[PDB]
């Protein structure tokens, strides 16, 4: 919790200390442009990003200091990058409407998903890296078993662009926010409705659930953040 | 459609 | 830096008729 | 009284060559000194499968399950449906019937249901272009094994349906003492409850190995959807190496688990494959039990069958050695004439067996 | 180490019998080695490339049976 | 029907 790391439009990789309260290390060519995704290991010593190059880079953290390591070209534009807790599995969203799955370890293609008609915006893996969640612009919500990538179900969830969705840590149930300004609980298991949370005035475009997921926080265009806690 | 206006 | 080139298979699916379908299962 | 064997070797075997020879069998030992003893479900469910396609045959297993006292009857047959127990697939219990359709009373039609496929047991897929050929080339002209469902692991919900027309005698003499030159190499990649992306990465991966040949290769991709997928995902690939000259064929078969990657099995069958063909003479190892057997329940006459070296393993060892204690008939072997191979030629007398249950 | 002695002599287990000169069916698929090693073996498949009138329809079958007659007396 | 699977295994 010292450290911050930012993905600019611009292709730049920024890294933050709190303690110094100053900017350590910029990289500008981190891409050739916007890294619209960025996602850290469990370990934390490895970088995934993912850009509008089409690319895929992984950095190393060495004393502190951002080294490019590999890099993964794609056939298209790239959204969302995510790792999974146990650090085997890599998901990638494209906006080809498919998402890609890698093994971490030795990058080698494990599925491709599909199914989506517009492109997926947010991935979300189990604890357990069982089940993946992907949302799309097309107002679904799709679960997918990873150990065959199969569809489990699809939920018409929102009535707008769905742009992230998070699992409760150590379980299976998961949130999604929308363009209409309605934070949803879902069950996982049953893939039913549990609570719809109406207080945003306009888009949510960013949604973090705690470690212990004791609470939730919520940001959208109104400006305004709001901590949804576990009563 | 554009990448930039349909995310954010 | 390693680049690494993925060209991923085609999700592009063929259906084949229903009754190719039959003749391929009867065989 | 009963000729007696030892534990659970070749459970099924003892059973169709005693239903075959007419001649009571003991099994006895089986599995006694493990902590649960005695016979398995799916052994036990084998055993049902056998009342249920002969009549007049007495099974007797023991207070502890490890002794079975086996009577044969007469094989009759009929139409029936078998249930296959979870922890076996439909080959499982379709390979020993195929030992005893074609010498029937009356036609075998058994629909079975259950798991489809498993890492150890013969695939459907197997079955109708591994094992079945041989019956034709052994003088059954009519057999089939439609599928109507694939069930993959672990919930199964597959279905296939055994059909055999032809009823004879008794299959007619082996004569083969030449290495088949296979002409082309087909297989099916099948999946179920998957998308069909799986199913065409395997024959890349199965392609990659196998390019190089000088031959034609041609795999079918057989994807189930819908209904008849099964009620879990799974998915398979079985290459067949196929000789138009004489009609023989050579086939490998394996099915993949969750995780794995469908190029990596598609080329460990391709390769697979072809250790097969290596090991091979004029049949591959995994159907040397179905000819073997039938050379010995032919007439009065000597066939001719080429195996390889690589071919007289453990597995041909007991299989002989139960084949003698039963019919005492003895697998005489004399080398081939050449020098560019090591191969080796199994001569067996038939013991005379005919279909007398058939009418005329 | 004639084998063929070897596969009558009950005394003598099969893998004992297999050693000298050089488990279960009920899993159909044979055994093999591991896929890297196999894998190997054929980066070239150069070892297996070797592998790639009577009048009377009567007289035919009399001449069937007794060619096959032939055979037997020649093996006997 | 005749013969019998006479299981009396406990």
């Amino acid at each position: 919790g010292l450290l911050v790391i930012l993905g600019t439009r611009n292709g730049e990789l920024q890294l933050f200390d709190l303690a110094s309260s100053s900017l350590l290390d910029t990289i500008e060519d981190a891409h050739d442009a916007a890294i619209w995704s960025l996602d850290l290991t469990s370990d934390g010593k490895r970088l995934v990003t993912g850009s509008a190059d089409k690319t895929v880079k992984f950095w190393d953290f060495k004393v502190l200091k951002l080294h490019h390591d590999t890099t993964l070209e794609l056939t298209d534009d790239i959204l969302c990058v995510r790792v999974s807790p146990d650090d085997r599995y890599l998901a990638i969203s494209l906006l080809d409407n498919t998402v890609k799955v890698f093994f971490l370890d030795s990058m080698k293609f494990y599925l491709s998903l599909y199914g989506h008609k517009l492109p997926v915006l947010s991935i979300d893996i189990s604890f357990d890296s069982k089940m993946i969640i992907t949302s799309s612009a097309d107002k679904n919500i799709k679960i997918w078993g990873l150990d065959f990538g199969d569809c489990h179900k699809s939920l018409f969830a929102h009535q707008d662009s769905i742009m992230n969705v998070k699992f409760l840590p150590q379980s299976h149930n998961f949130f999604s926010c929308s363009k209409d300004a309605v934070v949803k609980y879902w069950d996982g298991e049953k893939f039913e409705c549990i609570q719809k949370l109406y207080a945003h005035q306009s888009e949510v475009w960013a949604l973090a659930v705690a470690t212990d997921g004791g609470f939730v926080v919520s940001s959208s265009h109104d400006h305004s953040i709001r901590i949804w806690e576990e009563t | 459609p554009d990448s930039t206006n349909i995310k954010l | 830096p390693k680049v690494i080139r993925f060209n991923g298979p085609s999700d592009v699916y063929v259906p084949p008729s229903k009754k190719t379908q039959k003749l391929l299962r009867s065989g | 009284k009963y000729t007696t064997f030892q534990g659970s070797q070749n459970f099924r075997l003892r059973i169709v060559l005693a239903t075959l020879s007419g001649k009571p069998i003991k099994i006895e030992k089986i599995r006694s000194g493990d902590l649960n003893p005695g016979l398995k479900d799916y052994e036990v469910s084998f055993l049902r499968l056998i009342e249920s396609v002969t009549n007049g045959s007495v099974i007797e297993i023991s207070y502890t399950g490890t002794t079975v006292i086996y009577r044969p009857g007469i094989i009759v047959g009929g139409a029936s449906t078998h249930i296959c127990p979870s922890s076996k697939p439909v080959g499982y219990f379709v390979e020993p019937m195929l030992y005893l359709a074609p010498f029937s009373k009356k036609k075998f039609s058994i629909l079975f249901k259950g798991i489809t496929a498993s890492h150890n047991d013969a695939g459907i897929e197997a079955i109708k272009w591994g094992l079945m050929p041989v019956m034709e080339k052994f003088g059954v002209r009519e057999c089939a094994l439609h599928t109507l469902k694939r069930g993959s692991p672990p919930l199964g919900g597959g279905e296939v349906h055994l059909v055999v027309d032809s009823l004879i005698a008794q299959p007619i003499t082996m004569h083969e003492i030449d290495r088949p030159i296979i002409s082309s190499i087909t297989g099916v990649a099948y999946s179920t409850r998957v998308s069909p992306s799986l199913v065409n990465r395997m024959i890349d991966g199965a392609k990659k190995v196998l390019k190089n040949l000088q031959c034609e290769v041609n795999i079918t991709a057989d994807v189930w959807r819908g209904e008849n997928s099964g009620k879990s995902p799974g998915w398979g690939i079985t290459l067949v190496a196929q000789s138009k000259q004489k009609g023989w064929s050579y086939f490998a078969e394996d099915i993949g688990d969750a995780g794995s990657i469908p190029e990596e099995l598609g080329e460990k069958v391709a390769c697979q494959l072809l250790e097969e063909i290596s090991k091979s003479a004029a049949v591959g190892r995994n159907q040397l039990p179905l000819a073997i057997v039938y050379m010995v329940i032919g007439k009065e006459d000597i066939g001719r069958l080429r195996i390889n070296k690589e071919q007289i393993d453990e597995r041909f060892i007991i299989l002989l050695r139960d084949i003698k204690k039963i019919f005492n008939t003895e697998v005489f072997l004399k080398p081939v004439d050449e020098a560019d191979n090591e191969d080796m030629i199994a001569t067996i007398k038939g013991i005379g067996f005919t279909n007398t249950s058939k009418k005329i | 180490w004639n084998i063929g002695k070897l596969i009558y002599m009950d005394n003598i287990s099969p893998e004992e019998c297999i050693r000298r000169w050089r488990v279960d069916l009920e899993k159909f698929v044979p055994y093999f080695d591991t896929f890297e090693k196999l894998a190997k073996k054929w980066k070239s498949v150069d070892a297996i490339k070797e592998r790639f009138e009577y009048d009377t329809w009567y007289e035919l079958q009399k001449a069937k049976i007794s060619k096959q007659l032939e055979i037997n007396n020649i093996e006997y | 029907k005749r013969g019998g699977v006479i299981d009396k295994r406990f």
